[PDB]
């Protein structure tokens, strides 16, 4: 909840009613980013509970902020040691202030409905207007999906969490759709937001080629904007099926062991030819992709990527490219072999992932004019979140 | 010297005392710890491990209880042939001592005959201390637990602190120069474990349960670490009479020289001209930087205590000008340290603060505090990042540069590598911000 | 000539018509900067003659207005090789470019003179104008001279050669009064600046409190303007003396070996209280100095400085400190300390360089509330110089 | 390949070749040489050298002229009584060969007899070639100077190159772990001397007039360097039938790979087990940096040739993308090099300028090149300061960096401190620049 939900809301002080080491072990681990010079990545707030208090809430709550005089939204979250008045606390706490907002915090989705939605109005509704939902917003994805909302003519209410402002989720019951990233961390919200405002729910898919071009096609055929949306496919199409097609056709027939399991496994078989099952590479977190590392065999981080975002149809290129410099490095071949053998394939000079990969592709697919490597920067959010910006200020000088 | 005013805590710079209990425990070789608490509490001491050196260590975990305890023993014990050193470390929501009693009498010699498998606990609540003092009495369960008296031994106990695997290989040569055998605690060198052809090496520690066996036998204890270590010590010279000398760090040249006399008193070793030749080139090498680029940098301290403090010292031999030093704990030796009344005295434009967090550092920036550079971990790399003072990553975790572990900070090779890491930060730093950055010349 | 008088002026391409290790030994040795972001340090240019030509002077003099198409001013210097008609080319350079000068190299300033002195006219003179002869702004020696110079409301037409142009060189004949820094390397330009249009020479001395007290005195007295210069001397003493006499009371009676001898020799004993003669600071060059810290001894550049400039009232601190930091360094008793010994004076913890140098000094001394040590930046020259560019600025509105 | 298509240079990569001359010259020991030139020339290479490693060197004057040449040797045999090598160098305005025949006869036996006087000529004008070429040639003629045939000895002849200490200490302990004694040429480990409490001392070379004269009786040469050594290898070879090994340059793990099992062909010695391990230790940290932070960075190099063929492969093995490689000189060997053929054909976004100055570098940045790294030497630092492309100094000289000699490129040391030390400081510049620098967390 606090570690995945919580802190992804980028105006929030989310302080800890608890120990230091707690907050300590969950900080800068993540990579949940913000247009809010990731305040919520940045900095991290604990009551400092010791022995002797097994007051210091309410006290800490006002260190806070003052600390950050532009922040004015409040997260109180009860660890394990404090389960042995909350509420009341941060009730005094809002009245002494006078412009703050406290929320005292599954169990978080049902807190914030039934606490917080309902109780902002937005001032301005478009004609098409969604909740994003179940989206954390890992090293851009958040704005990759609004990109694309935004190229449709869709306004986002709110985002849940990633990227997300407290006031929007607070806005959350005046969209005329949910669209659902994530069911296991958000299934509650839409049901319930559906049960008491009668909003719809749309399940999208924001990974891959054709999951996304449906998702995208499924959300204009609600609103009846559907030609929008085949402007887009058509366009990215263009942009990037090229590139990602130059990495399908050197990664045809490699295995990969999974430990987005299945918001993956079908798009990764179809639209980069892998094969999910010694693999070729493993999709894993950092600490068993260390493990396996000392088994000749590379890993992709499966939680926070390697070079994000990964949604998007560029997004899908730049994890085909991952995936192939991962594969097909040169220094993995330098390190399966002994140098001690006594008849060792010692070699000097270089080779290049193209040297390897190239090995493994026919002559018209090696001398191919149509297909061609990624062509991206390192940072692709920039320009993404710039354009994101861009239409913000554009919408608000016509409302 | 300030004591942290504030009542909550912003972005803390220790984790808990069971995370100073399970790091201590991977340096032991065949130790696999359990850690009686949540899964996520391993899961993230792991992440941390895994965060500073790159590589996966084994810690196991009960699942919360005292029949779980047995259970996971059960399954440690049949999951893993090798591992013969059983800590069950406690924690927040958590009688171990008597379970395992119980265990080494029931589950051992029936299930597992003639395996040998050594069970200790370690307490740790997560409300009382710090990893500091997490790291101290784990490392004092430890000899408790193992330390056993035998034949008079010429080693002494080189009880390192929490310390690099570069730190640690200073150390050795130091000692191997001045023919000095020691039961090194930890020997953590293995951490950095090699990518090999054919036969996977994973990360482990190399102390054996025969050094700690034989730290009762010892001519003496060095405890480098004020906080992390003086406890075994000062339990070894309270139970087997085993001498012991706390401290100092050996950080910087004047640090070793105590350092290594301390060493030559405790063995009867003489110093050689050999270390009298690494400790010229280190100081050759500090002559060509210190008054030019050095004297009067102002420079913001803070790491594990001991680190934190030497660190201090050596700047203030250096003519450089520390202003805060952050001590992150509530430890209350800190005021009445030696070291830290040597500070005070003759060091007055050092502010100390003990029970930091990141925020004190981060508010007196805010407030004006002007630093030309940081000694630091990397849970601090953002107020680098944001107020554009640089940062020379020092400590416990260094997760955003590359192999720092592998360089020491100890000795005069340390000394070496701190005062030239110092300048080239600062070069860097006067070519970004292009401040006299012409006079990089003929220096 | 080429290494130390011509390469300073800021906004000349000074190429070599010779090999290119001899452009290449000299280039960023030297510390003479300028308010044109050190172009004069940034590039060199050399004809790059080889053993054929033992035509292409021509085509090098037009490929370096091409790169820097911002630099109209050229300098040719003849090199040893190419003794074995420059006037020419560069004329017919000029005649195709139509917007560019070339200049064609004691005997750089005989060629200046009678070339390029006398051509260009000042647009305003000032009521009190001189010539600043002789610096070269080493760390910005000349900026601290301009600074005082401008709060005495004196305008400075052009600096020989340190942090000057081409065009205030050119104008050199219109100045009311000449001012030589140094002798040895610009004696026959003022001599002859004397000959041709009668301009009076006044020597000055910009290091120490007095000499540079003296020197800007004797300026204003030139200009009768003796009451502001009086209130630069008696706002600096204020300012500077305390600070100074803070080191000169810790550094009474030590040695100073001298390998800016006469520049500095007396005014180093009489107001830093060093004796000029094993010694406790040897000034000298970066490699002689290097050669002397085996042997234990600290060196301050005397060519180039260490944390310079040591010009002014400040600078004259700064010269202070720096000896003191050096001379005092607990790393020079660590040095010295043989831990081999067997009775060696092995301590732990810390010493500082104040703790080094109050043994020295009398408890009426080691506890006075007027007397402390330098209190300025690192970088001491960003605010003369933002000094300067204002006044420079405010002399344009008043014109 | 793009050779320099303007004539003149701006900003040249290279000194003459009598500097490289006296760079060789340092490196032996009891040799001072004398400079048959003006005084400036030997100031400013004194100078360079200064720059480099912060150490003085003894280099000799003539001041011009063969009668000057004869007073000098004089003065300089009369002020040194230690040195036995004394080669005389000639540079642009200069028989100094028939004059020494006479010296050898009339000066030597008479004012200075019974002492051991070698006296040689290197020919190096500055007009032809560079200081690359300048070591080559004064390689050469030290080695035929001194090399003389006598019993056969189980040593090889290392000719390290124009290399630094690092190199050196990096390149003995991997001959020292293969078992294999070599006559290197030339040992400048000395470089770096000691600031000593009592004696002085200070910085020479080591490399003897034994080892020269042994070079003849060796089992073969390896030149790493065919541009810096591979002369005095042709020599050995053609006069004493000595086999010639050229080359690689071990630059990263693979040209390390292909020298060490030269040494093992050359010696018979069996590649040990101690050198997977290192080369693995170098792998792994490789391994935690690679597709993550280093594939598809792109760079621009320019060192020593060798070095910089050497680095852009290890950049091509590194999965990262070499856009420009700076040849400083105009040597006609590098289109003929099949290290630069094997770049051609199997790196097309790498174009190679040879003949090329810093001007050809900041011009493409100026026309739109886009660059993540640098890796060069100190002379062109000022392109990585006003366009902001990092860099990482390589070469000689360093000058601008604290210590940058002391640490290796070569051997698998060398690959881990080149790869971290770029990947550090591309994290350097991403926090400089907050381009997505909160990445550094979880890697
Ligand atoms: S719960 Fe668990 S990580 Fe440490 S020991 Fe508790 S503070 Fe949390
Ligand atoms: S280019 Fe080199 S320094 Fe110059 S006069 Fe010639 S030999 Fe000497």
């Amino acid at each position: 909840a606090k570690h995945v939900i919580g802190t992804p809301m980028k105006d929030v002080i989310h302080i800890s009613h608890g120990p230091n080491g707690c907050t300590y072990d969950t900080w800068q681990t993540k990579r949940y980013i913000s247009d809010n010079d990731n305040f919520q990545l940045k900095y991290t707030f604990a009551t400092d509970v010791k022995e002797k208090h097994v007051g210091l809430l309410k006290k800490s709550m006002h260190e806070a902020f003052d600390a950050f005089p532009n922040i004015k939204r409040m997260t109180v979250y009860q660890t394990c040691t404090t389960a042995l008045d909350v509420d009341a606390i941060a009730k005094e706490v809002m009245e002494e202030r006078g412009d703050v907002d406290v929320f005292v915090c599954h169990k978080i989705n049902i807190a914030w409905l039934n606490q917080k939605v309902g109780t902002v109005e937005p001032d301005y509704l478009g004609e098409h207007v969604i909740n994003y939902v179940g989206e954390y917003n890992i090293q851009g994805d958040q704005e990759v999906m609004i990109d694309y909302f935004n190229r449709m003519g869709i306004q986002v209410l709110s985002t849940f969490t990633g990227n997300g402002s407290y006031d929007s989720l607070r806005m959350m019951h005046r969209a005329h759709l949910n669209v659902l990233e994530c069911a296991r961390s958000a299934e509650y919200i839409c049901d319930e937001l559906r049960a008491r405002y009668g909003i719809p729910r749309l399940d999208i898919d924001g990974f891959g080629f054709e999951p996304l071009a449906n998702s995208l096609r499924k959300v204009a055929l609600f609103f009846g904007i559907e030609d929008k949306a085949e402007a887009i496919i058509a366009e990215e199409y263009a942009k990037w099926k090229p590139q990602l097609d130059w990495y399908k056709e050197r990664l045809k027939g490699k295995k990969v062991c999974l430990w987005k399991l299945w918001h993956w496994a079908h798009a990764i078989e179809e639209e980069m030819g892998l094969k999910v099952v010694k693999p070729d590479i493993i999709f894993t977190g950092k600490r068993p992709g260390e493990f396996v590392k000392k088994h000749g065999v590379p890993y992709l981080n499966a939680h926070a990527y390697h070079n994000g975002p990964y949604k998007g149809f560029e997004g899908w290129v730049r994890f085909a490219r991952d995936i192939y410099n991962a594969i097909y490095s040169p220094m993995r071949q330098l390190a399966a072999l002994d140098i001690s053998a006594p008849d060792a394939a010692i070699t000097s000079g270089f080779r290049t992932a193209k040297m390897n990969a190239d090995l493994t592709v026919s002559d018209e697919v090696k001398f191919s004019e149509v297909l061609h490597e990624y062509t991206g920067k390192y940072d692709s959010i920039a320009e993404i979140r710039a354009r994101n910006q861009a239409y913000a200020a554009e919408q608000k000088a016509l409302r | 010297v300030t004591q942290k005013a504030r009542e909550g805590t912003i972005n803390p710079i220790f984790t808990c005392q069971p995370a100073g209990a399970q790091f201590a425990s991977i340096g032991i070789k065949d130790c696999i710890g359990i850690v009686h608490g949540g899964q996520g509490c391993v899961m993230f001491v792991r992440l941390l491990i895994s965060q500073h050196m790159k590589e996966s260590f084994e810690i196991a975990s009960s699942s919360v209880a005292l029949d779980r305890v047995e259970t996971a023993v059960e399954v440690l014990l049949t999951r893993y042939p090798d591992v013969k050193v059983v800590p069950i470390i406690t924690t927040c929501s958590t009688d171990v001592d008597g379970l395992l009693s119980k265990l080494e009498d029931e589950l051992l010699p029936t299930k597992f005959p003639g395996r040998e498998v050594h069970l200790l606990t370690v307490h740790c609540p997560s409300f009382v201390g710090s990893m500091i003092t997490g790291y101290d009495k784990a490392v004092h369960d430890f000899v408790k637990k193992f330390a056993t008296k035998d034949e008079p031994s010429d080693k002494i106990n080189l009880i390192t602190g929490w310390v690099n695997p570069g730190d640690v290989k200073e150390l050795k040569h130091l000692l191997e120069v001045m023919e000095v055998k020691a039961n090194v605690l930890f020997e953590v060198e293995s951490f950095d474990s090699p990518l090999m052809p054919d036969l996977e090496h994973h990360s482990h520690g190399s102390t054996t349960i025969e050094d700690l066996r034989d730290t009762a036998n010892a001519k003496g204890t060095i405890a480098l670490n004020r906080y992390e270590g003086m406890k075994a010590a000062d339990y070894l010279k309270k139970k087997f009479k085993v001498p012991a000398v706390i401290g100092p760090t050996p950080v910087g040249i004047r640090n070793t020289d105590a350092f290594l006399k301390a060493v030559s008193e405790m063995t009867g070793q003489p110093i050689p001209a050999q270390l009298v030749k690494e400790r010229g080139l280190a100081l050759d090498a500090i002559a060509d930087i210190g008054h030019m680029f050095l004297a009067d940098k102002r420079v913001a301290i803070y790491a594990n205590p001991d680190l934190a403090i030497g660190l201090t010292e050596f700047c203030l031999d250096l003519e450089m000008k520390p202003k805060l030093l952050l001590l992150g704990d509530d430890n209350s030796g800190y005021v009445k340290d030696p070291r830290v009344l040597a500070l005070q005295e003759n060091a007055p434009d050092l502010e100390i603060v003990t029970n930091a967090d990141f925020w004190d550092l981060e508010s007196r920036i805010q407030q004006g505090l002007e630093l030309d550079l940081i000694l630091g971990h990397s849970k601090g790399r953002f107020i680098s990042i944001d107020y554009k003072v640089p940062m020379v990553r020092v400590g416990f975790p260094t997760y955003d540069r590359a192999g720092m572990y592998r360089h020491p900070v100890l000795g005069y090779g340390g000394a070496m590598f701190l005062a030239e890491t110092m300048a080239n930060t600062l070069f860097a730093d006067m070519e970004a911000k292009k401040n006299k950055e012409w006079i990089l010349n003929v220096w």
